[PDB]
């Protein structure tokens, strides 16, 4: 099912690719395997100009990390960086500060992106 | 070369001064002001007057 979603995504059929990934999520036996799908699924909603809808899926992918005693995986690193960036535009600096700190153990570019964001929100905190 | 360095520093951090990073911007600002306002009775080798325009720019 996940492969079918990629083909639809690559052919400009965003309306169908949304439904394809949701079916894949149910078939997965373990929640941890849904970490990769959630981030890509959130991106497709971002291409479907509705930023509010993709927030709920961004909550779930990030929350899986907490439910897995801090899995700290790569595809959640991009989730926290994107989530914190949007929270700055929402004016809630306090709710965005912890997101940067939690992702401070990723790649070289990941940590610096959150570190500068941490300084920005701390000043307005 | 110092004029090029001054314009370089100014262009990289364009629009970073409207702060009410702030600590580090304040440190950089006070360092540049120290460069532009320092008066030396004896010419120091590694801070000549050639960098004044770059600090000002």
């Amino acid at each position: 099912w996940q492969v079918l979603g990629e083909c639809y995504s690559k052919t400009g059929n965003k309306v169908e690719a949304i439904k394809c990934y949701k079916r894949s999520i149910k078939a997965s036996q373990t929640v941890d395997q849904n970490t990769s799908i959630y981030y890509r699924l959130a991106q497709l909603y971002e291409e479907l100009e509705d930023l509010q809808e993709c927030k709920k899926f961004m909550m779930k992918c990030v929350d899986v990390e907490e439910l897995l005693e801090g899995i700290v995986t790569d595809e959640t690193v991009k989730a926290r960086l994107w989530l914190a960036i949007f929270e700055i535009k929402a004016g809630n600096y306090q709710l965005a500060y912890d997101y940067a700190m939690g992702v401070s153990s990723g790649t070289s570019q990941e940590i610096e992106e959150a570190r500068m964001l941490a300084r920005e929100c701390r000043r307005h905190m | 070369y110092r004029l090029a360095a001054g314009i370089s520093l100014g262009l990289i951090n364009l629009g970073a001064g409207q702060t009410k990073q702030n600590v580090m911007y304040e440190d950089l600002t006070t360092k540049l002001l120290e460069i532009v306002t320092s008066t030396y009775d004896v010419e120091n080798d590694w801070i000549p007057e050639n960098s004044q325009i770059g600090a000002v720019i």
